[PDB]
């Protein structure tokens, strides 16, 4: 019991480490550097050489949802409405700094594979919008969500 | 009680079906190739180099033609008979020695030798070990519980662009006269990635922590 | 609206894989196997998968891989050109400035487009 | 005057030491997702009405050169049928993603996403791009000039 | 020295001219066109419409078509002739009386009537105005120094679509017998977005703190 | 490789305007100027012009201004539907739980496609 | 529950508002300008100026260990323990930036009230140590702590 | 259970009283009188102040005097017998008038005339209003459901040495022929503060969000 | 070890009252009621009662207050020294400089000691 | 040089790191846990075991402010102004998280030797405020500032 | 009030700190090689016992010297003297996610009586 | 131009002068004595003690009688005659042997046995080394080069008490015949707190960047 209160301690520390937090609101061009511009501008999935911490290294079970994303890009691919590289440009970069630390690594697959669909046409936003609407309604009418729920 | 992914994962697969994208046979037929990959056949490889010279230099020079000895064709294996898209056809194999230690890594994501290999661990695709690996390898290294000499050479490979490796680690003391099964055995998939190294009497990755999923496959 | 051709990639691919469906198309490798070379700082714009962390260094070039289009390219679907990919061993002394110096030998190797690469 | 100045400059300084409990954010698992934040993470960034914020002092700002240059490349590309404003409006307050939607300049947006829609719909190689900032950097380092922004 | 932004600004530039996306001519013709544009034109809408009511009921009813009346038609006078791109053929008068005063922004970016009045303002485009002015208007007025009883409507217009808005403000006492010229000479920019009302006496917008541009137009 | 038309647009509007040219494609508007109607929490995924804000409150049609597509199909290069679009007043108070209760008249007008609303 | 929905968005959105943030970990002092030597030397107590968001102001009711704690920094000072500008010094300054506002109000007077009887050596730090001790042995014997907790 | 400040507190009494500095009976003598304390002598001064001219020179020049009249006696009320030790003994009455209308703060705490006046709310405690009246002081008064005439002058006093304020309000309209009592009813504690004015009728603060306490009084 | 004076404060104070207890100590007043005097920026090192806001600012007196030790001495137990009080008043304008200029009267009133103060 | 603009860049965009930030504005009792009253209440020095990332370590030249500050901090505690003790529990504990971390370490000790001749009421804060006033004159008058400054 | 400065030098010159304290804290409670658990004592405004030991079992290997508690020298109070041991406590013990390959790693820190008991 | 911090520097330095509280004579003393401080006699320790089992022993069990032996006296070296206020005289000197491997760091501050050694360097007065190397040290460790059997027991001193600990490392093979002289030149500080092992031909720290100081010692 001790133990598990110093642990926590240590890790609520952290959250008070000081600094100096500068929020952007939409500098002026004066305001931003080369440096800052190169930042900005980086793609964010170039993230060797950055400092971490330790962690205990886990592994983790795989969701149902995960396999069938990953089995959809691929399935996407192999049919050609992308190659990988055009997927790897979408999803570990386009999608910005915010939602690349954010959102799970599997997350980001599957807005990838939405937005593929969209943006090159094979869906309009109007239809993938109307489609979720179509999956909350299953859902709440008791009508299942293929494996995922049973009727 | 249905997340949100599992809300769009379902309006994604039904909506690139109805548009004729891919069809839901497409679809659980590349489930069901991925459900057969598994490290076993990348430690067979290693097995068979360890037992013959020549096929050992032509795993070193050749990956892609070294796999077909143990079933995995990287062009023909998967279904759509061009590679899979992700993982291409250029497989590598990396050649450990007395004063050369290899582990691999994907910075940019998580690129991983799928078809000979089976799944990326989740630690792998962690931004953690995709930062540090290849600037503090060595540091990286000790918390699996692997050091080696400092004169011998650690080589960190980054997976970015279409090559994908294994490692070939060198063929460690105790295991004279064993047969190509006994040999693929202590081969595991942290070996491969060489975040451990070959033991005899040990065969299975180093037990972790882990992560439970919400609703599992 | 425009129209995609979903066949092309699987028409030329298919039996021979990628990037074999490459081989051929780059011409003559502009450098050679032993060659030092250091890589040029590029702009980044959008996107590369040529490491901020090698931009600037000097390593040796242990392999020619195989030749593809850049992947700057081929992730906006722009496959036209091929070249040639180069692996390449740096020294971690000449990446990363507090590299031990017991840690004499260590090196990192990966894999970068001939674009990126200039004579040391 | 040159006090006041000092006052102003100090007020400014002591909200970047404002106390925080401060989170850093890297890849959590699904698990670690709840609605309320996967409908933040996957928010458009433009939607900023309501959001609390504080008094500041409005400015004017002049234009610089390059932002009336920027703005006439926009509309020029959507007169001769590149994109649609709209379409325009979507990849520059939108999918930018909130980290540079906020911390890069308005005009910086609006150029960005214009060398985006090149490259986008294949008008342009990024390779193109690329070389011809490659192009544009030597000329200016090398006396050169570049049209109204530098003269030889 | 040169900034990132302008060597981009050339590169983008000279490659959309390379590629035939618009013409040299296409791009000196529209800076000329917004070098034409200010806010002379609706503050001399305004001051026509307090002068006579049935101009008064056609703005109100219908700003594109009184819009022509001050030389601004949506419609031919930008280049395209169809309205410039962004910001469309749909201008709205909004008319303030005793009882209702209208203030306006666009939450999502800086929708503003450029071809009747000029460039959006710094603040206008600010994330902070955005934020603030549809959520406590009254705290942000009182900032630019409106203030009115708290029984007059204060609506907030948010130009999300097509529609561009100027404010029509009530015509201030202490101008009888007032010419079209001095009426118009006090309805600033700021009384037609809304963060003002129209004073005898004051012909330009409140000074503020002007941040200076590298290089200038 | 696909080939966008550049010239759609202009043919379509020019001597028109936008959202002029689009008069007429939308048929019969479901609702009427003094119409309440409440504001759908459709979807946002990827791109809204329909404020968060909005979402789930009632207000007053006071306007049918033109007819369009929505932005939302606009914006993805999507022109083949098109329909009317609102404008709408909301009183302050039903947007904002903490708003004043001295000042009871304040309202706030923005326009919303078709789609969206229902009646209250 | 749609607009609660909408208000908890614009509550969460504002975590995620992008700033440059510096971590400080004791910098040297070549990074140290003349304007954040008189930022970090400032006394915290001195808010006025400061920009600061809209809220919804609210009464509170008073906790029993508040008044209690009033009334004893005020019998501290009737007996001349300390004055009033000697408790405003170390309760509103001394404590630091961090304390100042992530601690509450009489959170800030009761800490103080114990200083000042350590740092005038009324008690010894170990005497107040070993009463917080005591006081928590008090409640786990069921005995009660004083007008907080009956027996 | 209890908490961490119910345990420091019992700590720092019992050994205040150990050690003798104070006793239990002062304990309770202080929380005694902080008991007896509330706005109602402040509403009477302002109500005496509204009904004779003479009482409302002392009440402007000499706050202290003038406070003995409604039985507050700023060095003999309290239990020393020399002023609270927090709240001094130097009353100032604010008076305002149609061109000047007063609001009062502590930017640096919370200082406010408790011995006239009785408990501080909350809110004025708080940074958000010890940070934003001085500087936007219209702004905050418009959230508090108060705006006055642009050429009036609002002034903020701010409490930061050893005075104290209360704010004596012009006498509304609607009061002609009321008693002392009538006039003191509608003089509420946050006239006193000067963020609301008196009315005929209202004779109570605006009903705002309370907090709960844990363990309340 | 150190002894405090407990009875010091209320043996000056008791039937008397706080500043009332140092009156006459100050000796003469420096200024006078309608100077105007501008607000020195003293060191503020570990404690002050002057706020920033008004470091270098000026304003008009129009009060003498009381005498007492200053808060940067009262609070470290020093008073042997005793200052007249002033309480000074500004003008918005000359503290923020967005004050809007509609709001032309608007003031701010606080009490300063002499040390702070020179003739404007 | 290319090199110095890549190490430069990872330093930039570890500032533009995601994260949920909550700024904290005296929060009522309730709203703090254990934990936080732990957390808030912690000595500041108190630092082991906390997560950190690789750094490069360096040396640092010592400034002649240093050493002076150094030597005036021992000779205080020879002459019996206070223990090293006193002079720790000042400096690295009572100074607070947001100075303990924001400053330079031999920033801390001189602030502390300044502190403790005010707390121990060697010299009053009105002397130290005049001194600082006077060394300032000192140095705008050409008329130097001992080995700092010649005049 | 006056603050003696001559306390210190007086009882130190020619013996030095922590000598000048030796015999003051009277028997030991505690030998080498006993196990001993950190009791976790509140820790407000000072303390040099780390929170990473805070109910942590170790072995003490020295009696090192007898001085003040550092909770009592930092606020000038020095008249109850007490006998510090170097505690040496297993890794494993401390931190959770310690390696088992560097299984035999350990800390040596110096703790006052006080904060000790039998294990 | 001269810092804040110079500027109070000497107003603290003057200020405790002119009080009488030290004299000007004690400051130079001081900083002479300061002056005289460096990482020579610990290393002479070390090497006597290779060379003379009985002389170590004495190091291992009273550090402060065996550093007399090196010219160091913790009670009479320093100006006070009762060794420094802040590093004391209690110096433990930790012997490494072909199993155990110490290394030292103050968590709570910085405390080094400045008597013996010197300056403590900028990096181990970091909050970095203090935080990680108590609970990651072999991480630490393989920062600066060195890495030790998983078996050997690496022991971190935390110098959190009156103790200062030097490190008396194992002597190196390659030494056979060595003199004294030969002997110190190899153990440098960095060998004296742990973070390196001495090996022959290494006679000065591993070089890293020196950040400079506006003004120098
Ligand atoms: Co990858
Ligand atoms: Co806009
Ligand atoms: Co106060
Ligand atoms: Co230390």
């Amino acid at each position: 019991s001790i133990r598990e209160e110093v642990h926590r301690h240590l890790g609520t520390v952290a959250l008070m480490q000081p600094a100096l937090h500068q929020q952007t609101h939409a500098p002026a061009p004066t305001e931003i550097t080369h440096t800052l511009f190169r930042a900005y501008t980086r793609v964010p999935h170039d993230v060797g050489g950055e400092a971490d911490v330790p962690i205990e290294y886990h592994e983790k079970e795989e969701e149902i949802w995960e396999l069938n994303t990953f089995a959809t890009c691929e399935c996407l691919a192999w049919r050609g409405v992308w190659t990988a590289e055009e997927r790897r440009r979408k999803q570990n970069c386009d999608v910005g700094q915010t939602v690349y630390l954010g959102m799970p690594y599997y997350g980001r697959w599957l807005l990838t594979a939405a937005r593929i669909l969209v943006d090159k046409q094979f869906v309009t936003l109007t239809e993938l919008h109307n489609k979720i609407v179509e999956m909350r309604e299953r859902v709440a009418s008791g009508q299942g969500l293929g494996e995922y729920l049973p009727p | 009680e249905v997340s949100d992914f599992e809300i769009l994962e379902m309006a994604v697969r039904e909506l690139a079906i109805e548009k004729g994208l891919f069809s839901a046979e497409d679809h659980r037929v590349w489930k069901d190739y991925v459900h057969t990959l598994g490290p076993l056949p990348a430690a067979r490889l290693v097995a068979k180099a360890w037992l013959d010279p020549e096929y050992k230099k032509l795993c070193i020079e050749d990956g892609v033609e070294a796999s077909k000895a143990v079933g995995v064709n990287w062009v023909t294996s998967p279904p759509t008979q061009f590679g899979t898209p992700s993982d291409y056809c250029n497989l590598r194999v990396l050649a450990d020695s007395p004063t050369l230690k290899h582990v691999v890594v994907c910075t940019l994501c998580s690129c991983y030798p799928w078809p000979i290999l089976g799944q990326s661990p989740e630690w792998y695709r962690s931004p953690n070990y995709r930062r540090r690996l290849v600037r503090w390898p060595r540091q990286v290294l000790a918390e699996f519980g692997l050091q080696l000499p400092s004169e011998v050479q650690i080589r960190v490979a980054d997976s970015n662009q279409k090559t994908r490796y294994i490692v070939m680690p060198v063929r460690p003391e105790g295991t004279d006269g064993w047969t190509e099964d006994q040999l693929a055995e202590i081969v595991t998939r942290d070996c491969l990635i060489g975040v451990a190294v070959p033991k005899p009497g040990i065969t299975v990755n180093a037990k972790r922590p882990v992560l439970k999923a919400n609703r599992p496959v | 609206k425009p129209v995609w051709d979903r066949t092309h990639h699987a028409k030329m691919a298919t039996g021979i894989g990628d990037p074999q469906c490459f081989k051929g198309m780059a011409g003559k490798s502009k450098f050679n196997v032993g060659d030092r070379v250091r890589i040029k700082d590029l702009p980044d714009l959008f996107y590369t998968r040529t490491m901020t962390y090698t931009r600037g260094a000097t390593g040796t070039i242990v392999r020619l891989v195989y030749e593809s289009p850049a992947a700057e390219d081929e992730a906006f679907g722009n496959e036209e050109n091929v070249e040639w990919f180069y692996s390449i061993v740096f020294a971690q002394k000449d990446l990363w400035p507090e590299y031990s110096d017991t840690f004499a030998n260590d090196t990192l190797e990966t894999e970068i487009p001939e674009r990126y690469l200039e004579k040391a």
